[PDB]
């Protein structure tokens, strides 16, 4: 039986939640990823560094589908993240839409994770999880948004930010370029330039994981006739339109 | 210290007790290596019975978890085993509850989520294994699918586990920049075998009888392991050309 | 329903009829009454489909979760398996189940389990509603160590009777062949069977 | 370091150090030996004399499970019978949903798991006992041997305990010099000779020896001890040998 | 019990309970008082199965002179109500429901109004005039719908309560043995001691 | 009720009319009667009309979840499977009748299940008050290897006797076509066999026709600032 | 001893031209005893409104629990519930009492802010949803209603032309219903004005 | 010493030193000894008071007509494990009409002990336990530790300088083995066990507990004036 | 076993003081500072938020103050997630009094429920504290507009004005020069952002580093409006005010 029910996160002298700051502190090793924020659209990012190249790394996906129009992308420990995207898919369903019979909006869905974040650095007999989220989304009332979660279960929404190793240098360059009148396209551009920085290897559609909130995919939806539903506003690029926008670059 | 004894955060942000299930991973001094071919899954381990008073027959890190899916495993038996149930209990409701086979990928996952809680959670340990599943899945085709003491796992064009790991790995690296696909582009499962054993030979420098192998292969709708005797006939075949 | 298992010289064969009705209507007329829970053990089921079914399912789930543990179970432990099933929920169930199967070291067995959940062992076994009918044309026409036309024609010709006199059997009759050499399923029509 | 101090840790080197510290228990206590014969399995055991007040032939300490099983350990001896408790509870739930007596290796793994488990957490301890078992079944006879980490093969022959060196070089010229196999009775007699044999390193006080087999042949595959005149036969044969 | 009665008037409310328990087939007491005072200006009189009604009545009773002393507060009579109908409509999804029909009659200090408040064994409330449970309104309310005035005085109150109850003497097949007065108002709860 | 499904070359066609009524009473005249379980795994349902709602947006939220955690499109028998064994751990008391079919990337499929948990399989299948009338049209017309346009006239004219000789029944025919390596198309008021012809007479009022004692405006809005 | 007709009571609602109206009579009672003449059962969460017939305890705890529930989405969600989303929520709710239900039947109807659509639709006691484009019915004169509306109603009427429809709908089954009356309330809504009418009608 | 903080924890040479340490409570606590022939068994104990206002602490006590035990350590552990095995010669009367082998009822309670040898939170019991009875298989003697060590003996002691009694039943052992069918002389060889384990005091009639039990003789207990015949 | 790895979060020290709280009050002293000030006419929270960035999304951004019901919100100062935990289960328990009682609950009621939540953390349960001190701003008919604190402990005050966070004592001693009784909802909503501009430790006090509300009878007739103000509406004030 776990024994551990007493916090394994406390507070020290000096007000500091030790594991908390070393759950960060692990984020900060993690490969980058970013966020930016357009006028019509949302774009995530991040690089798939392939832990060997046997390995086939599109078997291992860093940016996630959480609802049709909300998608997720992470830096620190990959399976912490893995766990989390599963509970988030799952508490979308029973803490949400299956009460309201449609898909919770952006902010509440973070909520929820966030709050299940939060418990990891409470509750007994467990550490917090290792990385922090960008969550990116649409709804009707609220619009595209996107919204860092960190360790401690604190969220906040930014116009575009960069998580991980390289953030500091992404942000600034983030800084230099974000305007509130980019176009879609334009912030997947800005999204690749800052993307290079902090990228040493290969630099391509295959070692590039990138996917937008935009408009509503009827091709994406499998099946005609319901005027309503028009389609997942997120949606994954191929290695192939990655590359195209790479010429342009 | 008691950031080493359990799995919590150390102040550069590591679990120490994932590290060192990591470093029991090898302590079986074993080596293993899988291989896909155009219809098969091909997967061989090193057996070493250094015990006379063993009976060989029941010395093995490979386990039949379904009738689609093998595992061998490298790490201690005990913990092999604890896996090689758990993995047989997951794919069996499985397919009671979704009235479908589990595919390998989705069981190297489930097993993956498990290890991440061993990670997170105090009063468990991880275990001290390294997972790697196979099958010809029926949507996939021929997988390979791993899984570790911190939870994480992917696919495979081919790999390999063990102390000498790297001299696999970067052989068969070597074979496949040259072949420029991901798989032995072979119609028999029994070339296939050839050619992961060959492959093992050249890495490894070392020559192998018929009890030095321990092999499972993956064919669409069952995985089986190879009797010495089948080993036999295939070490034979390697030996004339 | 009716349905039967007998065993021959070369292993076992099951039968059945292929109607299920809901009162005097007839909801399916082409059912598949012989469900396989391994490899080379099948049974027949009467009684509740919902129960019948669902108990299946459970001793399929079983045997393939004994399979990868200890390799192919024997009929009787699938009997077991059952029995298990029937007799600690009989007070829930309606199930009236023959197990028949195939080992190499035992060959063709045959085991009921009525009602009340007790096992039977048995060369051949009778079930359903439409089995009553039979009870005496089955009791004069059975031996021991037929050939598997003769219990072909067995079964053919005792469903045949027992479709013939019961309402509630009908349709095709379905059989399953479980010997060294494999499974065979064998299907008869009603212009063949009706003219015995 | 401090990674000795509680159950289920890992050192920096990958070694859990209380199972290590278990098997300082296990090779403390008496031998306790298994030999894998042709058609069955032979289990025999040194039981120390520690003094006079003893009743001879009293205190068994070779255990049945179900009809088939014998098991046998050294160590803590409480902590054997607790994990034999176990493993009559697994093969009678065996039993039950699938008929059949237990199946050896089946048996074998149910004892594995059980072992294993406690050394997943610190709030247990792990068993300080090595275990010896197996008997016939289907496929025929088992030899099995089962150690506090969890640990088990199937063997030829096996030894644990205080004089286990001794045992097993013995246990090794008799697989060397009989490729066919040795019959039950030429097994019961060797077993009775290697028990004398490794009471060397036991040499302060006597024993007494105790032995049990199961063979297809001599016992119908059930577990039975070996008592009496069998047993007085067994005795002369070591006594010879050791002379 | 048998008779509950209540009428809310100009500056007060009266509440008119029967005096009679009658255990099958004899009346066992003539002087039972079917109420408790819930706070210093709310009364609840009650009627349904016995044993029932007492045990609903002094549990409410304790836990309003809970909140009381917690918060040093009268809670108004429709906080009051609302509380009660919760603990009924929680009652009768429950194993074993509470029986219990009551009337809240309490003098509200902030509003400087009487409030009636008719709640059966359900949950279900309502704010009245004027109510009761049970068939006493089959036999009384005819008169109160006629008499009835939102400016009546007390003692109006009492006179019209008065003729409600000789119809009941008259009409009812059973003996009730009278009915106990209470008055709610400004100053608390009194009982008329002839009737 | 009346509810069909019918397999073709290619894919499989499920059909339903779209009364749903409170004993004699027909509480809705153009009720929807086909629900997705998943973008092309569709379910038709008769009996307790909320049970056929519920039972099938609970096995498709959770058969969302299986395909994200396993990377695969759904399958009928995952969908079938969780139904019956939801719908067999409530004896029935969840009145839930259900023909479900599908395409995946396993072929297609044509399954029945009842409210105490048993399920069949078929090429052709009915549910509801008006399933023998159905069936009647079904093993009349039904053959091996239909196309989709000859399955689509077969699911609707099967509805339609359900409509016509069923008083359990009526209004309009729903229909929705699942081919494989196609978007499933749902095609809802198929048929339109049934509208209310013009009344002999508006009933439109004078305004002020209504005797009224008192008026006022609603405040919907939230507390005013200033 | 059916829970359904111990109170009495009856709800309708219709959509006219970018508006809808909801209507219900007044009366409380126990079987043939009239108890109250002012027991609404119409109520308002926001802009959406909800009308519920049946047992009287269970309309009083329903609004309670809908008042409840969507507060707490106001405060979370940051903007008004609103009509699709709260039929849903009303479903949802009654399902998961699916062996021990309210006996009710709710109505509701509303204006969606954004799109200006008018919305209605009804429910069994269980949670089914009935989205109407005409007009839903519920309480002990819903045969009556049914009556009424399926030959009095016509689309898209102008808010004042729905009025005397609805009122007379009402008006009409309830005075063929022994357990319904004793005054009615008819709301007329359209998207940022509603109108409340107190109808005068016969007290027996 | 880093390793003896709880039971769970084995020490680097295989030790377990809580145990060792309940072990120890037994060696501080008053003799008893037990003996047997083939017809009877007794016990014989040496009473602990506290001093001379005080009673002596009892150390016998009765499991079922045919079998109890005395004790030495810590007398609420022994309470503990007499009322189990009271409760399991009763379980095995009513449910088996069976009086419980003394062999099955050392067993039962190695078990019982070996428990809070392996878990977290429990500690061992700080008692050992000489049980005597007369079943199927006639007269038996046990030993029980609280490691769960049982063992079956012609006689043995412990407590406090046990191992002068336990000498001398070990020379004496042809003798007091062939003590059949005279009570009074196996009693005897107890008393005079008893004796080569005391200093400073001798036997008194406040001092001394006998119980015997045997083929025609139920379990009973002479304390008091009852064992004067034998100072 | 596991007592080994036990901090032990409820146990006092020798000198009758609880750690955890002690250290979580010492967290929240590095916490953006957050005034409380109430006037005849209503109540004032004003708070600053901690360092910012050009690109945080600001007017969706909330990580202050928070609404518990129509009459009642919060000013946060500690960890903002553990606040979020806290204010949920306000809300809920807001919601159940409503539906029990049918009247809005009292202000205080709320406060002590939310306080005995926290004291519960420090005395069982071997839990870490909650990292969080409210100021609660709210109204009811009883006692009208009301201000309270509490913190770890789980110890509650009443406040004409107050502050938590960074700098409490020069801000406590900056109130309490210059706050008079008969002051109003405007001279107050002056007098907490004077205070903010001399207590932060930014270089100056700009409304994208602030968050503003107001609890005003400033709606129409015996009722009461809640402002969480825009970040424009923030910028007007300063102006207004003249701060910047
Ligand atoms: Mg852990
Ligand atoms: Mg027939
Ligand atoms: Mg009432
Ligand atoms: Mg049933
Ligand atoms: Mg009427
Ligand atoms: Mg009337
Ligand atoms: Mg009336």
């Amino acid at each position: 039986t776990d024994r551990y029910s007493f916090s394994l996160t406390t507070f020290s002298p000096s007000g500091k939640l030790g594991q908390i700051d070393y759950a960060l502190t692990a984020v900060k090793q993690g490969v980058t990823s970013l966020g930016i924020k357009a006028t019509n659209g949302v774009v995530i990012a991040t690089e798939k560094k392939s832990s060997s190249p046997l390995a086939m790394s599109e078997t291992l996906s860093k940016v996630s589908l959480l609802t049709p129009d909300i998608g997720a992308v992470y830096s620190g420990m990959g399976p912490d993240y893995r766990v989390l995207v599963d509970k988030s898919r799952k508490v979308a369903h029973t803490s949400y839409k299956r009460i309201y019979g449609e898909y919770p909006p952006t902010k509440l869905l973070v909520s929820e994770v966030a709050k299940i974040m939060q418990e990891a650095t409470q509750s007994g007999g467990v550490r917090p999880f290792g990385v922090s989220l960008l969550i990116a989304g649409h709804d009707e009332f609220n619009g595209f948004s996107l919204y860092q979660v960190d360790p401690s279960g604190s969220y906040f929404p930014w116009k575009a930010t960069a998580i991980g190793k390289g953030s500091v240098a992404a942000k600034t360059f983030l800084e230099k370029r974000w305007n509130d009148e980019l176009e879609l396209e334009d912030a997947i551009h800005i999204a690749l330039l800052t993307l290079k920085e902090s990228v040493e290897g290969e630099f391509n559609g295959d070692t590039i994981e990138l996917a937008i909130i935009g408009d509503e995919n009827p091709d994406l939806l499998g099946y005609t006739g319901i005027p309503t539903d028009k389609g997942p506003r997120f949606r994954k690029l191929t290695s192939q339109e990655i590359n195209d926008r790479l010429e342009a670059l | 210290g008691y950031d080493r004894h359990i799995t919590i955060f150390s102040p550069e942000g590591r679990l120490y007790q994932v590290e060192y299930a990591f470093k029991a991973t090898n302590q079986t001094n074993i080596n293993s290596l899988a291989v896909r071919g155009k219809d098969c899954t091909v997967v061989i381990s090193q057996k070493k019975v250094p015990d006379k008073l063993l009976d060989p027959t029941t010395v093995s890190y490979i386990f039949c978890i379904s009738r689609t899916i093998g595992m061998v495993v490298n790490g201690p038996i005990p913990d092999a085993r604890n896996a090689a149930l758990r993995a047989k209990a997951e794919a069996a409701e499985f397919r009671y509850k979704y009235g479908y086979d589990m595919p390998c990928d989705v069981l190297a996952k489930r097993m993956a989520n498990l290890s991440q809680i061993y990670t997170q959670r105090a009063y468990m340990r991880p275990l001290g294994v390294i997972l790697t599943f196979v099958s010809v899945d029926e949507e996939l085709g021929p997988s390979i699918y791993k899984t570790d003491p911190a939870g994480y796992y992917v696919g495979y064009k081919a790999t390999a586990t063990g102390p000498k790991q790297q001299e696999i790995t970067t052989n068969l690296e070597n074979h496949f920049k040259k072949s420029k696909i991901d798989h032995i582009n072979e119609e028999s499962w029994e070339k296939v075998v050839e050619f992961a054993i060959t492959h093992m030979i050249d890495a490894l420098g070392t020559e192998f009888s018929k009890n030095d192998l321990e092999v499972g292969v993956a064919t669409k709708d069952k995985f089986f392991t190879l009797s010495a005797e089948n080993i036999e006939e295939r070490l034979v075949a390697i030996a004339e050309q | 329903t009716s349905i039967m298992a007998v065993t021959f010289k070369d292993g076992v064969i099951l039968g059945a009829d292929s109607r299920t009705t809901t009162g005097a209507y007839i909801a399916n007329r082409v059912t598949d009454k012989l469900t396989r829970v391994h490899d080379k053990i099948w049974c027949c089921r009467s009684g509740s489909a919902a129960d019948t079914q669902a108990i299946a399912d459970i001793v399929q789930y079983h045997l393939e979760l004994y399979t990868s543990q200890y390799g192919t179970p024997s009929t009787e432990t699938a009997a077991s398996v059952f029995k298990e099933l029937c007799y600690e929920n009989k007070d829930n169930l309606t199930a009236g189940i023959i197990v028949a199967g195939y080992d190499d070291k035992n060959k063709g067995e045959v085991y009921t389990i009525p009602l009340g959940g007790s096992v039977h062992k048995l060369p051949y076994a009778i079930a359903g509603s439409g089995s009553t009918f039979i009870y005496g044309y089955c009791d004069k026409n059975f031996r021991e160590n037929m050939s598997k036309e003769e219990t072909v024609d067995f079964i053919k010709h005792s469903l045949s009777q027992a479709i013939k006199w019961d309402g509630s059997s009908g349709g095709v009759i379905r059989m399953v062949v479980l010997t060294a050499a494999g499974v065979e399923r064998l299907i008869f029509y009603p212009d063949e069977y009706e003219q015995l | 370091t401090g990674y000795d101090l509680s159950n289920s840790v890992f050192s920096p080197d990958g070694r859990n150090f209380q199972v290590e510290y278990a098997v300082k228990a296990v090779e403390n206590g008496t031998t306790s030996i298994g030999i894998k014969c042709n058609d069955g399995v032979v289990f025999a055991v040194e039981k120390l004399i520690t003094s006079k007040l003893l009743v001879p032939q009293k205190n068994v300490k070779i255990q049945v499970v179900d009809r088939h099983i014998g098991c046998v350990y050294s160590g803590l001896i409480p902590d054997g019978r607790h994990l034999v408790n176990r493993g009559r509870e697994e093969a009678a739930s065996f039993k039950k949903l699938y008929k059949t007596p237990i199946p050896i290796p089946a048996f074998a793994d149910r004892l594995g798991q059980y072992v294993q488990a406690h050394t997943l957490y610190n709030s247990v301890r792990p068993f300080g006992v090595s275990t010896i078992f197996g008997g016939v079944d289907k496929n025929g006879a088992h030899l099995y041997m089962l150690e506090p980490s969890g640990s088990y093969w199937g063997y030829k022959g096996a030894a644990t305990g205080k004089g286990r060196q001794s045992a097993k070089a013995e246990l090794e010229k008799l697989v060397d010099h009989h490729p066919e196999g040795l019959s039950a009775r030429e097994a019961v007699k060797q077993a009775a000779k290697i028990i004398y044999l490794a009471h060397e390193d036991n040499k302060e006080k006597d024993f007494e020896l105790e032995i049990s087999w199961c063979s297809l042949s001599e016992t119908n595959g059930l577990h039975k001890f070996v008592k009496g005149d069998l047993l007085q036969e067994a005795i002369d044969f070591a006594q010879k040998e050791i002379n | 019990m048998d008779i509950i009665l209540g009428i809310r008037v100009q500056d007060s409310v009266i509440l008119a309970s029967s005096k009679a328990v009658t255990r099958g087939i004899s009346v066992l007491k003539d002087s039972d008082d079917k109420t408790r005072q819930l706070s210093p200006h709310t009364l609840m009189s009650f009627a349904g199965e016995a044993g029932d009604t007492v045990q609903f009545a002094e549990y409410i009773q304790a836990n309003i002179q809970l909140y009381s002393i917690r918060e040093d507060y009268e809670l108004s009579p429709q906080a009051v109500s609302s509380f009660v109908r919760q603990e009924l409509a929680k009652s009768i999804r429950s194993r074993r429901p509470y029986q219990v029909n009551v009337l809240i009659g309490g003098y509200d200090k902030k509003k400087n109004k009487p409030e009636l408040y008719q709640i059966d064994y359900l949950g279900t409330k309502v704010e009245l005039p004027y109510g009761a449970h049970g068939y006493s309104g089959f036999y009384t309310f005819s008169l109160l719908d006629h008499h009835y005035r939102p400016d009546m005085t007390t003692e109006e109150g009492l006179d019209l309560l008065k003729l409600c109850v000789q119809e009941l003497e008259k009409r009812m097949p059973m003996d009730f043995k009278g009915v106990i007065v209470k008055i709610v108002d400004k100053d608390g709860i009194r009982q008329v001691d002839d009737f | 009720t009346t509810i069909v499904g019918v397999k073709f070359n290619n894919g499989v066609v499920i059909a339903a009319d779209t009364r749903s009524t409170q004993g004699p009473i027909v509480a809705d005249k153009n009720c929807a009667k086909l629900h997705r379980i998943s973008p092309k795994i569709w379910c038709a349902g008769a009996g307790t009309a909320a049970d056929t709602e519920a039972v099938t947006q609970l096995i498709g939220s959770n058969i969302e979840l299986h395909s994200l955690y396993t990377s695969r499109e759904p399958r009928v028998v995952s969908a079938l499977q969780m139904l019956k064994q939801h719908l067999f751990k409530y004896q029935g008391h969840i009145g839930a009748y259900l023909i479900v079919a599908g395409v995946d990337p396993t072929g297609s499929h044509l399954f029945s299940i009842h409210a105490h948990g048993s399920t069949d399989v078929g090429y052709y299948l009915s549910l509801g008050s008006g399933s023998l009338a159905a069936m009647a049209v079904l093993e009349s017309h039904w053959k091996q290897d239909l196309t989709k346009e000859e399955a689509i006239k077969l699911a609707s004219d099967a509805i339609q006797a359900g409509i016509w000789n069923d008083l359990g029944s009526g209004s309009n025919v729903d229909v929705c076509v699942m081919e494989i390596g196609k978007d499933a198309e749902y095609l809802r008021n198929y048929l339109t066999p049934n509208v209310r012809e013009e009344k002999q007479k508006s009933y439109k009022f004078p305004r002020g026709t209504t005797a009224v004692l008192k008026e006022s405006i609603v405040n919907i809005c939230d507390i005013q600032e200033e | 001893s059916d829970p359904s007709s111990i109170n009495g009571g009856i709800v309708v609602a219709m959509t006219g031209k970018d508006c809808v109206a909801i209507a219900c009579d007044l009366r409380l009672g126990s079987q043939s005893l009239g108890v109250s003449n002012k027991f609404e059962k119409i109520f308002h969460y926001g802009h959406v409104f909800l009308g519920i017939t049946g047992l009287a305890t269970d309309v009083t705890t329903l609004n309670e629990m809908f008042r409840y529930k969507t507060n707490l989405y106001k405060l979370k969600e940051e903007r008004a519930i609103e009509p699709e989303t709260f039929t849903q929520l009303v479903s949802s709710s009654l399902y998961e009492r699916r062996f021990g239900p309210y006996f009710v039947g709710p109505v509701v109807a509303g204006i969606n802010s954004k799109s200006g659509k008018p919305f209605i639709a009804g429910f069994d006691l269980i949670g089914c949803i009935d989205e109407a484009k005409d007009f839903i019915v519920s309480g002990t004169a819903s045969d009556q209603l049914f009556g009424m509306c399926e030959s009095l109603y016509e689309p898209n009427l102008e808010p004042e032309d729905l009025f005397e429809t609805i009122s007379q709908a009402l008006l009409n089954a309830a005075d063929r219903d022994a357990l319904s009356g004793w005054g009615a309330v008819v709301y007329i809504i359209k998207k940022d004005e509603v109108v409340k009418r107190y109808l005068k009608m016969r007290q027996d | 010493n880093n390793y003896d903080g709880d039971t769970v924890t084995f020490s680097p040479t295989g030790r377990l030193f809580q145990v060792e340490y309940a072990l120890e409570a037994i060696k501080q606590g008053s003799v008893t000894v037990g003996l047997r022939s083939n017809t009877h068994a007794v016990l014989v104990a040496l009473k602990r008071n506290a001093d001379e206002l005080s009673s002596y602490q009892k150390k016998i006590i009765k499991c079922d007509e045919h079998m109890g035990l005395s004790l030495a350590g810590l007398a609420p552990d022994a309470r503990v494990l007499s009322n189990y095995l009271r409760q399991q010669c009763n379980y095995s009367s009513l449910v088996f009409n069976r009086k419980l082998a003394v062999e099955r009822a050392g067993h039962l309670l190695c078990d019982k002990a070996q428990k809070n040898t392996q878990s977290y939170g429990g500690r061992p019991y700080g008692v050992g336990l000489l049980i005597i009875g007369y079943d199927k298989s006639g007269a038996h003697l046990l030993e029980f530790q609280p490691s769960g060590n049982v063992t079956e003996l012609y006689g043995t002691a412990i407590g406090a300088r046990s191992q002068g009694a336990k000498t001398y039943l070990e020379r004496t052992l042809d003798t007091f083995i062939k003590i059949d069918g005279n009570p009074d002389e196996l009693i005897k060889a107890g008393v005079e066990a008893i004796s080569q384990s005391l200093r400073d005091e001798s036997l008194t009639v406040d001092n001394l507990s006998i119980a015997i039990v045997g083929k025609d003789t139920p379990f009973t207990i002479y304390d008091g004036e009852a064992v004067a015949k034998y100072i | 076993g596991s007592r080994r790895y036990d901090s032990r979060t409820t146990i006092f020290s020798p000198e009758g003081r609880l750690y955890q709280v002690e250290y979580a009050l010492e967290s929240i002293s590095h916490a953006g500072t957050a005034i409380g000030i109430m006037a005849s006419d209503g109540i004032v929270l004003a708070a600053e938020r901690k360092v910012t960035s050009t690109l945080l999304e600001q007017d969706t951004s909330t990580e202050k103050l928070y609404k518990l019901n129509d009459k009642i919100a919060v000013a946060v100062a500690g960890l903002t997630a553990d606040a979020e935990i806290l204010i949920n289960t306000a809300r809920i328990h807001a919601q159940n009094y409503l539906k029990t009682y049918n009247e809005d609950i009292p202000v205080e009621i709320l406060v002590r429920r939310l306080s005995d939540i926290k004291q519960g953390y420090t005395q069982h349960g071997g839990l870490r504290p909650f990292g969080v001190s409210f100021i609660y701003a709210g109204y009811d008919d009883r006692y009208g507009y009301q201000l309270y604190t509490s913190n770890p402990s789980g110890n509650y005050t009443g406040w004409k004005a107050i502050s938590v966070g960074a700098n409490t004592s020069a801000a406590q001693t900056l109130l309490q020069m210059d706050y008079k009784d008969d002051m109003k909802v405007d001279d107050a909503i002056e007098l907490a952002l004077k205070t903010l501009s001399k207590t932060t430790d930014s270089s100056a006090l700009t409304y994208d580093r602030l968050e503003f509300a107001t609890i005003r009878k400033g709606a129409n007739d015996g009722e009461v409006y809640q402002k969480i103000f825009k970040p424009q509406e923030i910028k007007d004030i300063l102006v207004k005010t003249g701060i910047t």
